[PDB]
């Protein structure tokens, strides 16, 4: 993965950048599940860790031909007046690598209570004695707000950028463009 | 001395309607008069109002009507008759020097690209906007656009768009009755969430009679998003024509009164002391007069 393409969000009078970023993330997810493979990863070069913001850039890391496939596909149809596209160019070097992984938390105790009642045949009172309300963990992480298509639920997809590393390892990527082992260059 | 009048209440030209959104399937948009309406349904998470298409419907039909009135410089209330005559003379020299040909072209563009589809357009696969001129009831002239090939950012020439601009021009000049039925079909997907306007159980959605709807002033703000003559940095496109021309999403007020580019100082220079601005800023001033409002001091 030595090629990249910056999709920078234009400022828009009608939409905040996080809303357009989540819409672009869902469209990229649809393009990746239409594509297949595990070799296309994302990054967020304007990341602000202090306010947990993803910025206004989304950099798609892939090979050259995969980006040339994705730039012509209809996932960018309807988005081209909220985006500006660069070209698929080679990466600079030396660049440190980092991990772009999804971080999930047990943020609802009652879903865990329903799972415990399904897995141990207990009651609601045994569940509330077993799983109190101090288990609710709130993540201080940047996120995109996505709506699923198989189910109809709206969920927040928390993206955590890993610690910086000099040399990467081989690894694949999930269809959300995040890491299930893969690493991306960071610059 | 010809000071500014104490009251100036301009009526709203370009009256839109509440945009009723009904659902259905693509490739049968031509029989879309019996389409089922998008109903606002509750969901307990607190309880919130959500509005989705049915699971066999991928196309959101957002339909409204637009009355283009005319009489753009004449106020509905004005104290100083000398100021009223000077303002009508100023607007008349504007219209005779250069008619409603840039303003109406930009309003025709905001009808062409479905900017009135606010959030139902950002991930839409294909938007088609049908604009029907309705004179004496049936159809006078029918338009059909591809709202994605016509961009939100650029105002480019087209063959049908000049005819639509001439229609809105004749309506704004008083030279005819212009009533336009605007129907937009947004391919969103099967049962994807549509976004009607939002009233004020943490969230309520606007619904006229068991059918979701965008507010009329939201459609009017989308139609007025024509102002590209402001001091433009950062790559922000057209903004809505407002005095102290502001975007609440970005929190920034362009055309500040510290510069000489707000509507009020441009109007007080164009009318009182006859300092005619550039043609772009006077397009912006006449677009504010088409917007309406309460101008004048207290």
């Amino acid at each position: 993965m030595d090629h990249y393409l910056d999709i920078r969000l234009r400022p828009d009078p009608e939409f905040p950048p996080a809303q357009l970023m989540s819409v672009l993330f869902g469209k990229l997810h649809q393009a990746l599940v239409a594509q297949g493979g595990d070799r296309i990863g994302v990054s967020f070069p304007d990341l602000d860790e202090s306010r947990s913001r993803l910025g206004e850039r989304l950099r798609i890391h892939a090979s050259a031909d995969d980006l040339r496939a994705l730039l012509a596909r209809p996932w960018l149809e309807g988005l081209r007046d909220h985006l500006q596209f660069g070209e698929p160019a080679v990466v600079p070097h030396p660049t440190p690598y980092r991990q772009v992984s999804r971080v999930q938390a047990k943020s609802n105790p009652e879903r865990l209570r329903r799972r415990l009642m399904r897995r141990h045949d207990l009651s609601e009172e045994e569940a509330r004695k077993r799983i109190p309300d101090t288990v609710a963990r709130a993540l201080d992480l940047p996120f995109v707000t996505l709506r699923s298509q198989s189910t109809g639920q709206h969920f927040r997809l928390f993206i955590r950028h890993g610690p910086l590393q000099v040399t990467a390892e081989e690894g694949g990527f999930t269809c959300y463009g995040l890491s299930k082992g893969g690493f991306v260059p960071w610059f | 001395i010809l000071s500014t009048a104490s009251v100036l209440a301009f009526e709203r030209k370009l009256d839109p309607s509440d945009a009723l959104m009904s659902a259905g399937a693509w490739a049968q948009r031509d029989a879309s008069q019996e389409w089922p309406a998008v109903t606002v349904r509750e969901k307990s998470v607190q309880t919130v109002d959500v509005a989705n298409l049915p699971s066999d419907a991928d196309t959101l039909k957002v339909r409204f009507t637009l009355r283009v009135l005319g009489g753009a410089g004449t106020p509905s209330a004005c104290n100083d008759a000398a100021y009223r005559d000077k303002l009508l003379q100023t607007v008349a020299t504007y219209v005779n020097d250069q008619g409603f040909a840039e303003l109406a072209r930009r309003y025709a563009h905001n009808l062409a690209n479905a900017r009135f589809l606010w959030r139902n357009r950002v991930g839409a696969e294909a938007v088609e906007v049908r604009i029907n001129h309705i004179r004496q009831g049936e159809v006078a002239r029918a338009w059909r656009f591809d709202a994605l090939a016509i961009g939100l950012r650029d105002f480019k020439a087209d063959a049908e768009l000049d005819a639509l601009a001439e229609l809105i021009a004749s309506g704004l000049s008083g030279s005819g009755h212009v009533l336009l039925e605007v129907v937009a079909f947004a391919r969103i997907g099967d049962g994807q969430e549509v976004f009607p306007s939002q009233e004020l159980k943490s969230k309520t959605l606007y619904s006229v009679r068991d059918a979701a709807a965008i507010h009329s002033q939201k459609i009017g703000n989308a139609l007025r998003t024509i102002d590209t003559w402001y001091p433009d940095e950062d790559g922000l496109g057209p903004i809505a024509v407002e005095p102290y021309g502001s975007v609440t999403s970005q929190g920034k007020a362009y055309r500040q009164p510290k510069q000489k580019l707000d509507f009020y100082t441009l109007l007080d220079n164009w009318v009182l002391r006859d300092e005619a601005p550039a043609v772009e800023q006077q397009h912006y001033v006449i677009a504010n007069l088409i917007r309406g409002g309460v101008f004048g001091e207290a």
